[PDB]
RNA sequence: AGAGUGUAGCUUAAAAGCACCCAACUUACACUUAGGAGAUUCAAUUGACGCUCUGA
RNA sequence: UCGGAGCAGAACCCAACCUCCGAGCAGUACAUGCUAAGACUUCACCAGUCAAAGCGAACCUCAAUUGAUCCA
């Protein structure tokens, strides 16, 4: 007693197998929305958020300095909140992200230490391809 | 030149949806560009327009340039050509019962 | 004819006489956070959404933070350590809720299992896979566990003290779609003490087909207020194991509430296969996950200006011949 | 003596965002990067503490 | 037929069978990669073009130096 069309129904099921599809135009306006996981940081004075969209923009996990509860014990606070966020992607399951952040945003000192951080936690920014066929 | 498909219209991919000089049209989702300032089809499916505001991307310092005589206030707006895929992806089928 | 904008028409209003008075985007974060908050809007004339989409606990966190700057002091600036232990541990007391239920939708678990109604889970539990004797997989919210390493029954934890715990897996496997697979049935916990509460349905393992993505398997236990009556022992059977959670949940769990929850995903394994053999005791099913093919352009008479590919587009393949030896 | 009364400068915020200033690139400005300084006035929905206006 | 300075002193233009230098050039080249869906079609073909996904990289000088179709 087997269907011939068995679906699972994971969300995480194509774009884990990468399979996920994906906007291909949108090239003029800038970020492209041709990826699955994109790390989207938004910094502000003295607190800053992080989220992980996803195509639709389903921001799932978010890390922020207003969250109250890492307030005890800024550069260095962007690598603690990127070491934060790798650990909660490991427990979540997230492994393949989307960083596209402003060329001034990229010579920061702060993003360049959350992206080591989160490199460490074992989560690449590298959006591989979904392979054709 | 112009569009030379209308939205809602099915299309295979790769087919000429919009040609301009300037580009009258921008890209949407699904819309596939080269060095023609051109809009094609980059998946099959229906054709849509949206009025959405354009960012340029951090190369073009010109655009920056422009982007800053625009007032803080000052929304630019674009009309971009979305491709909503009609079908999907691909789907999972029994193959056998070992 | 001419049409104009039916909504408001952008750039209008902040015009005015005086446009060199304007403010004007200085900063391209400026112009960058005055368009998102035009984006958020859903607007007038259309977008791709249209057609796709406490004083004291202020006071000690302050004095905290003034500690922390004190004993920073600026010099730990000049580079803190900022354990996520800690931060974690804190962010599951204080605001875990709101990121479970964002990861309970992301997932589609309430989706799916409980026909919507999404709930921030208050209780926070957390599995640990027996794989040995040590260390024990960690399962939180969406952590993936193997076929191979799911072979026996999992241990939970959520530091609370009536309990009901089920595992469901919402892919649906095997039968119809828009159902979940049972696989443990834990009812009326005294307390932390699962095993205290009776065992309806046994643990099973999991069993994914090949080639058929990824399913995604959930753990919940729900806050019971009083214990209730179940019902079916073990059993390999696979129609008495499909069952909706929503249905369970609607005209059953009339004095429950949810309490946590736990996400997992599953894939075809050694283990699955072993499961279909032994014990569901049937061939096991392998999917293929095939694209759509070419449509295929229109056939004519002559070939026109095209290269020789278009007379071999609309049959199968590399040695076909003549009229007949 | 009366009215209006109350989140740092600002908020159809409930402790955030715009604002403050410092540097380096700037002739200079601006931007960016690094920073930090920053507030729901206190007692039980009520009272007073603080200010503007109307008086004397 | 075409340019540089002044007349034309500080966004354009400005005039003289105006005041002076110039020009019918000269020198230096011919990722300006490969592969690859899907389209345009010189009203046939030939000839030509556009271009998505992939591999492999970035991320002309002059001062003028010239002109037009038509018949060759
Ligand atoms: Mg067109």
């Amino acid at each position: 007693a087997v269907a011939p069309e068995f679906t699972n129904r994971n969300p995480r099921n194509l774009e884990l197998l990468s399979v996920a599809r994906k906007e291909r135009g949108w090239r003029t306006v800038f970020p492209s929305r041709e990826f699955w996981h994109r790390l989207r940081v938004i910094r502000t004075q003295h607190h800053v958020e992080a989220l992980v969209e996803h195509q639709n923009g389903k921001v799932v996990v978010s890390a922020s300095t207003r969250e109250w509860a890492i307030k005890k014990h800024n550069v260095v606070a962007c690598e603690s909140i990127g070491r934060v966020l790798a650990q909660r992607c490991l427990e979540a399951g997230i492994n393949f992200m989307v960083y596209q952040p402003t060329p001034w945003e990229a010579a920061s000192d702060s993003m360049k230490r959350l992206q080591s951080a989160m490199t460490e936690g074992g989560v690449v920014l590298r959006e591989p391809q979904r392979i054709y066929e | 030149q112009g569009i030379k498909k209308m939205e809602g219209h099915y299309v295979h991919a790769g087919n000429i949806i919009a040609t301009q000089r300037h580009f009258r049209w921008h890209p949407g989702a699904h819309v596939g560009v080269g060095k023609n300032k051109c809009l094609y089809a980059l998946e099959e499916g229906i054709v849509r327009y949206t009025k959405e505001v354009y960012v340029p991307h951090p190369r073009n310092t010109e655009a920056v340039d422009l982007i800053t005589r625009l007032p803080k206030g000052a929304v630019l707006y674009k009309t971009f050509v979305h491709v909503v895929p009609a079908k999907p992806e691909g789907t999972f089928k029994l193959v056998a019962m070992l | 004819r001419r049409t104009p904008p039916l909504g408001p028409m952008p750039n209008s209003d902040i015009d005015l006489s005086n446009l060199e008075r304007l403010e004007k985007y200085r900063s391209f974060d400026r112009y960058r956070r005055r368009a998102e908050q035009e984006a958020q809007a859903p607007h007038w004339w259309r977008t791709y959404r249209e057609y796709f989409g406490r004083t004291q606990q202020l006071l000690e966190r302050k004095q905290a933070i003034q500690e922390l700057r004190a004993n920073v002091e600026e010099r730990a600036a000049r580079t803190a350590s900022v354990p996520l232990d800690a931060v974690r541990a804190e962010w599951e007391r204080t605001c875990g809720p709101y990121h479970k239920q964002r990861l309970a939708e992301y997932y589609g678990l309430y989706r799916d299992l409980f026909h919507g109604a999404t709930f921030v889970p208050r209780v926070p539990l957390h599995v640990a896979y027996a794989v040995g004797e040590d260390d024990l997989m960690p399962v939180y919210c969406g952590n993936e566990v193997t076929p191979t390493e799911a072979a026996q029954a999992p241990e939970v934890t959520y530091e609370a003290e009536l309990w009901t715990l089920l595992l469901t897996s919402l892919d649906g496997h095997l039968l119809e779609p828009d159902a979940e697979y049972l696989h443990w049935l834990l009812t009326n916990i005294p307390g932390n003490r699962v095993a205290e509460g009776q065992v309806t349905c046994p643990y099973l393992p999991p069993f994914p087909a090949r080639g058929s993505g990824i399913h995604r398997l959930a753990f919940l236990l729900f806050k019971q207020d009083q214990p209730i009556d179940f019902s079916p022992s073990p059993c390999y059977q696979l129609a008495q194991r499909t069952f909706r959670t929503f249905d369970f949940y609607k005209k059953h769990q009339e004095t429950m509430t949810p309490a946590g929850l736990s996400f997992f995903q599953c894939r075809w394994d050694d283990s699955v296969t072993y499961i279909f053999h032994q014990l569901l005791d049937m061939r096991e099913p392998v999917f293929e996950f095939v694209r759509p093919p070419p449509y295929h352009p229109k056939q004519k008479r002559f070939p026109h200006r095209q290269p020789l590919r278009y007379l071999d587009r609309y049959r199968d393949s590399h040695e076909p011949t003549y009229g007949i030896y």
